[PDB]
């Protein structure tokens, strides 16, 4: 259980995230995704979810861990549209 | 079709924007539309007579009273900024005088010169009301006739302070007969009936100008010359600090008044004839305000100075006239 | 410290004198005061019930004032005049027009009393009264004069009374005989008493709940702020009428009230009556004319004659009657004749409008409607030159109203015709020729519209002649106030 | 030319009506007619118009003349519907 | 006679003294009177260029409040309010919580500078300051206070600043920031130069305008009047600033107006810009909040400070960038998280709403219009749970506003953050960080509302809770102000 | 859903509607509601720390300081309409005393005496402005807050009488110093001393009940019966009429001050040792007023009994509110 700050593309607004410190990057980006997919961002499912870290722009693989990922409580965190 | 215009009709031609004393006061007056029937109603009742016979028959004529213009341009709502203004600072002396005990301080000889020199005077500025008020209600012009309201209220004004202080005595000196003697003092005091009788007569001329002449330029000043001048700086200088002041106060109103006499008769003045007319209503007056002036002043202390002072304090007020 | 009012009160008004340089007579004239043999001492008896003192009128009127005034300057850039009912801003040129002058009229009127009473309570008060119509009459002209530019009918509010549109000559033909030519009792019976506290307070009320309910502000608060000033000056009559009752003329006293009040109805049967049944909109409609009547007037003037020692007028079964009748009247008169006064006439005869009428009055359109059906079909059927006069109506002599009354199915339209003198008068209901036979030196000689045109006082003698006669020309010439539209309504 | 008051029936109002001294009562009517038909009375052709003095009732013949009726100017008539 | 206001004006500011019973720093503690080593005698150079005296005070502004309350009687039993478009109603039930406590508390703020300032001239404009806002905020407490029966939003005006909901804590944390936690000069600077001087002056003549134009007279009374006061004591900067950039200190005096513009123009962009551009109904909109900022508050900014002899602030260009976007994402943070205000916000994105839009603000259906898109689809689709939240924005640690900007086409949301002593901070723009960074001892332990979630500070720690802690229930919770009624346009 | 309230919330069980001055006066500081941390900020700001130690930490304690309710409930519009009515008499006074020549009828003796005894008081007046303006700022409730508020326009309201009267003085009297010598005299005269230490040491004291003692209790009593009271009479008697009447109206405002400081003493002793923690303010602060009035009414003529006459006249303020 860790905060972040969910910048979701094409969003307006960053958002508080709750996430778990045993998450992928691919469950971050699920979990944030429920608060702007089909609020105020239209899907993309020929697209893939990523995670970067905002004040750096370093991008996280889908499958690496929060535990791993060198964050501080409450992080924000872009979650932006890719093929790969 | 007829275009609307930018004031009233009756103002149409003037270069100035009229103003709200304009707009308000002018030509009003209906009665003076039909001089030969001033009221819708049959031409001989004695109503239409008398408007025919004190208003038109006037030997003091113009082509236009309605040109008549208040140099103060006093109308009601500015009428009442103005005296509550004014009787803010007269109730506010009653009421920080009083606390002061400033009724307790004066001599026995002083009361009894208010009881017989001031209080009175009720009878006497009811009497100017009364006065004013008829000019009012045979003036030709509207303008004319307001100056003549609002000088009505000046006098009740007068009077009610009068009446008021009256108690204030006789709460204070309960034996002198406050606001019970005054008729008898009015009716039947030598000092008074200098005054009565100028009233009294001067109250029965009905013309207008006549009216006018005998209240606004011969019977006020000399009643404000005795009354407020010359007892006010008696009282000053005898220990009574309200009356000095309350006397100031009133003569604020009567250089008011003095104004729009004064603006009156320069309008006169542009018809050949009127000085004529108007000093002839002066030299029949004049004599009755001396004895006015005479029969009080005399009576009181330094009482030949007074009776100076007033009769050339109240001459001087028509002189720069020009009458 | 300060003294309480009650204390000192009194000494403002102890200020009757004997006179001695000249005589009671010649200090007040009987013409004048009207004192009627019942001596000064007596006339000290009078005591108003309700006391104000100078400095308490300039405090309380300066914020009446204020208010006024600022509530106008806060709304006059909004301009709703500009997109009101028109049969409201023509309730507002009429109210003007007619009104305006002859409040400031009534000062002169406050003075009579004001010099002449012999009553010192009443010539204090009537000083204040005094200072009372001064503000109506100016207040009244302030008002409208923000209009000016709008249209010429606002001109009216100054020019009216300087007119003889026939209109004006019916107020004057009023105001005159109330107030301006009468001694001083008079006054404070007929205008004050029988008047004001009888007709024009109530009636203020009710036209400052009209106007908001219209959502005219300005002219809700201008009235009601007048109306706050009424029962000041308005009380002076009924010491007056004790005074003459408890000594002697309980008749005199009566005769006057009769006279007042009839006189007052009819002046009031053609400028509110008309405006409460047909100007107002039926939505905006509280009551009828003929039920604000009968709760507001008639109840009051009864309670006040009972209170007085006085008794109902020999009129009044045929008053209440013709509650059902007259206004209707004058109100077909005014719009027929709508060229000849100066605001728009609202016709008020939609269906909508007939039934409110039907329910308000059972038997109108058996009536009155009549009349107005064949306005109508003239009105559909494109002949509208027949809803327009060609002659002029016939005059009451008396109240200088059109003779008028209940048309169609049920007709009894009357004259109460009267020789005097080798001249024939025509009276609108046998109170007004009453009001004649019992003083007839007071109108013998006044000739109405209709006298004037007929005796070559008018020229042209046509129909354009009388309207130069009258001082209207097209632009000021009273038409239809929705301008027809109720017509679509029959196609 | 002889002014009278026309009353005349079912209207609301009396009018000032010019006539002619020479004018019979159905010429009168006529004139009057003219103000109160087709403006505010619809007219009744089964109907004969007839000219009463209104202040006592009296009935004049449709072929008299204002001649000879003991008119007072200005004298109000009452014009009413009748079939004789 | 009395003498002219010039001759015997010094005098009531020539009243400084030297001190000698105490030590003049002992007497103006450098705290509270923010003196900066610049000397009594030449703080007696401040001249304000707007003078009065206290009889003219009492006097003008005696009628003030009678014109301002006589207006408001007098339209008060039409009840206005019952029957306006409830955006207004919103605007309303927003001005009055967010402002009236605030402008009661600017009074000490104004006390601060008549006990504390070393320039008489303030002391003593400062006392008519403090007058001043003791009005505001009295009046701005018995206007709303008519509608309490109406709805519990009312009881707002009153309650909002004692309690916790997201607005309150942004409003208190501008207010005590610019004027009741600093210096007599500073506040001088920062409160009455750039907040009075620079926004709310010109807002209230706007809000005037509006509530004018929406046909609220009471409110545009109201407004206009309270506004009349205002440069009286907003003039209080200016004169300070003079003194401090001819006295060796242009920098500090700059650094202060920097930071007080930009917390200025934030609270502005969340207050006054959502009204603007959707509140007020597109044919009532005189121009966009972007228009109105260039007109009439970023030219008086570069003239006042030009005048002044200091500079534009570094951050100038990207406020008029912010221009065409900021108070978009504020308006969409508002209306999505409704039920955490108490008004109900206006959505403003009507068909005819967003061409509108996109005139003011060209690529913003490209941008903003995305996000509206997807609310009004659930909308219309019958999925209105998922135009409501279920988490809460991140607030920014100084403003205490949302972080938010541009979304759709056109993404540019950015996060400031700033990590300072083992705790990590956000930051809604460049700016806001900046403010924190030139004074961090200011602000450091200070924590938003996340940051109170985050800690455990709300319990229970879910949005139900939340909205305990922020004293809303539903009743004042705010929903969409129109009741969705534009949904019907999309179907 | 929460139901619509016949008034605020916090006003909602009191059986009496409340009033105006309730409606728009009370509960308003919301700094109280976070003793901890009084402001939306970093809670060591000096601010913070200074609300926390002066306003928090007071001897004087009472758990609903909001409960304070002004006798007079002055509110602003109510405000303003009592003064524009005193300042209406002040400034006719001033109008028409001067248009009479006051000034000129005074002795050169009684001139020489307003420039040492009357005029500095500006400096003096202006203080007591200072000092109320700043128990307005850490007062606990916005109801004492509000009876500073307007006790501090009033003080404005004498600095400003002084000042116009200064004009006045020199216009009439142009050799005195008038205007130009009063900080020398405030500075330097013995006479003056007592009360400059009073004052300049009172206003440091932060505490906000200290402040209200020390201002309220102890120096205004002091400065009012010295400077209002004695000099008063004292002009009366020597023939300034118009400082006999400035003085007597300024005094109005000194009794309303007297009656909200009275209801608020009244209000702390409802909690036991807040008598003894006044008691201890008044006992700290009574020897400079003692040495204030000692200073100033000495120099007077008559001075011994000035000085007996203002002492209890002071001392019996608080010896009626119990303290
Ligand atoms: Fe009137
Ligand atoms: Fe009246
Ligand atoms: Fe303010
Ligand atoms: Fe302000
Ligand atoms: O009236
Ligand atoms: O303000």
């Amino acid at each position: 259980t860790f905060p972040i700050m969910s910048n979701f593309e094409r969003d307006f607004v960053i958002q508080l995230v709750p996430v778990d410190t045993e998450d992928t990057m691919d469950q971050v980006a699920e979990k944030c995704a429920y608060h702007s997919i089909n609020r105020r961002v239209h899907p993309q499912p020929e697209k893939i979810l990523r995670v970067r870290r905002h004040e750096d722009g370093t991008l996280f693989p889908r499958g690496m861990i929060v535990s791993d990922a060198g964050l501080r409580p409450t992080e924000t965190l872009d979650i932006i549209f890719m093929d790969n | 079709a007829l275009k609307p215009l930018k004031t009233w009709s009756h103002l149409a031609g003037n270069r100035r924007r009229p103003s709200e004393y304009e707009v308000v006061s002018t030509n009003l007056h209906y009665f003076t539309d039909n001089p030969e029937r001033p009221w819708e109603l049959d031409s001989n009742l004695p109503m239409q007579t008398w408007y025919k016979k004190y208003c038109f028959d006037s030997p003091l004529k113009h082509d236009d009273w309605n040109a008549f213009r208040d140099p103060d341009q006093l109308v009601y709502r500015t009428y009442n900024l103005l005296q509550d203004g004014q009787e803010s600072y007269v109730q506010g002396l009653f009421d920080q005088l009083n606390d002061r005990g400033h009724d307790q301080m004066l001599t026995r000889e002083w009361v009894e010169t208010l009881a017989r020199f001031y209080t009175p005077a009720r009878y006497l500025f009811h009497a100017l009301q009364m006065g004013s008020v008829y000019i009012h209600q045979i003036a030709p012009a509207s303008t004319i006739t307001n100056c003549a309201t609002y000088e009505t209220a000046d006098h009740l004004r007068w009077l009610t302070h009068t009446a008021y202080r009256t108690r204030e005595l006789a709460n204070c000196y309960p034996d002198v007969g406050f606001g019970k003697r005054e008729r008898d003092v009015w009716e039947n005091d030598p000092a008074w009936q200098g005054f009565r009788e100028l009233i009294e007569k001067a109250l029965i001329a009905w013309d207008w100008g006549e009216a006018f002449t005998a209240i606004n330029l011969v019977t006020k000043p000399a009643v404000e010359e005795a009354l407020l001048q010359q007892l006010g700086s008696l009282a000053q200088s005898e220990g009574d600090t309200l009356l000095g002041l309350l006397a100031q106060a009133q003569k604020r109103d009567a250089e008011r008044h003095r104004r729009w006499s004064s603006a009156l008769v320069k309008m006169a003045l542009e018809k050949e004839g009127n000085r004529e007319v108007l000093q002839k209503w002066v030299a029949k007056w004049e004599p009755l305000a001396d004895k006015a002036i005479e029969a009080y002043c005399s009576a009181l202390p330094d009482g030949e100075n007074a009776i100076v002072e007033a009769k050339s304090a109240s001459r001087y007020v028509r002189q720069m006239m020009g009458l | 410290s300060m003294l309480k009012r009650e204390d000192w009160y009194d000494l403002t008004r102890t200020t009757n004198w004997t006179p001695k340089y000249v005589t009671e007579n010649e200090l007040f004239p009987e013409e004048m005061s009207g004192a009627r043999g019942i001596s000064m001492e007596a006339w000290e008896k009078y005591d108003e019930p309700y006391k104000i003192t100078y400095p308490e009128y300039v405090s309380i009127q300066r914020e009446k004032d204020s208010g006024a005034y600022s509530i106008k300057a806060a709304l006059e850039r909004d301009g709703f005049v500009d997109r009101a009912d028109p049969g409201w801003v023509s309730t507002m040129q009429l109210h003007f027009g007619a009104i305006a002058l002859e409040e400031y009229a009534a000062s002169t009127a406050e003075a009579r009393m004001a010099r002449f009473a012999k009553a010192p309570g009443n010539r204090n008060m009537a000083t204040f009264g005094m200072m009372d119509e001064n503000r109506h009459g100016q207040i009244q002209l302030y008002f409208p004069y923000a209009n000016v530019k709008r249209s010429r009918k606002w001109d009216w509010a100054h020019k009216a009374i300087h007119t003889n549109e026939w209109a004006a000559i019916a107020a004057r033909s009023f105001f005159d005989d109330m107030m301006m030519t009468r001694d001083s009792v008079a006054v404070s019976i007929m205008l004050t008493f029988a008047f004001e506290t009888g007709f024009s307070n109530m009636q203020f009320l009710g036209l400052a709940a009209d106007a908001a309910e219209a959502g005219d502000h300005t002219f809700a608060s201008l009235i009601s702020s007048i109306q706050t000033d009424e029962s000041r000056h308005a009380q002076q009559g009924g010491p007056s009428l004790k005074i003459l009752v408890e000594n002697g003329k309980k008749d005199e006293a009566q005769q006057m009230v009769d006279v007042a009040i009839w006189r007052s109805w009819k002046l009031f049967s053609v400028e509110t009556g008309p405006i409460m049944d047909y100007y107002t909109p039926l939505e905006s409609r509280n009551q009828s004319f003929k039920e604000f009547m009968l709760e507001w007037i008639v109840a009051q003037f009864e309670r006040q004659l009972l209170d007085l020692g006085l008794d109902k007028p020999w009129y009044w079964d045929q008053f209440m009657q013709d509650l059902d009748e007259t206004h209707h009247g004058m109100h077909l008169g005014v719009w027929y004749w709508r060229p000849t006064v100066w605001w728009d006439p609202a016709a008020g005869v939609s269906p909508e409008e007939r039934e409110w009428l039907e329910e308000k009055y059972p038997g109108w359109n058996d009536t009155w409607g009549q009349c107005w059906d064949v306005i109508t079909d003239n009105l559909v059927n494109g002949k509208p030159e027949l809803t327009v006069p060609e002659t002029l109506p016939t005059i009451c002599n008396m109240c200088n109203l059109p003779i008028a009354h209940t048309p169609g199915n049920k007709w009894n339209v009357k004259d109460y015709q009267l020789e005097y003198e080798g001249r024939l008068y025509h009276f609108g209901s046998e109170a007004d020729r009453w009001c004649f036979q019992i003083d007839p030196e007071r109108y013998k000689n006044h000739t109405n519209l209709v006298d004037r045109f007929l005796k070559g006082e008018i020229q042209p003698a046509d129909l354009a002649g009388a309207l130069m006669y009258m001082s209207l020309e097209p632009g000021v010439m009273g038409d239809d106030a929705h301008d027809y539209e109720w017509v679509k309504a029959y196609q």
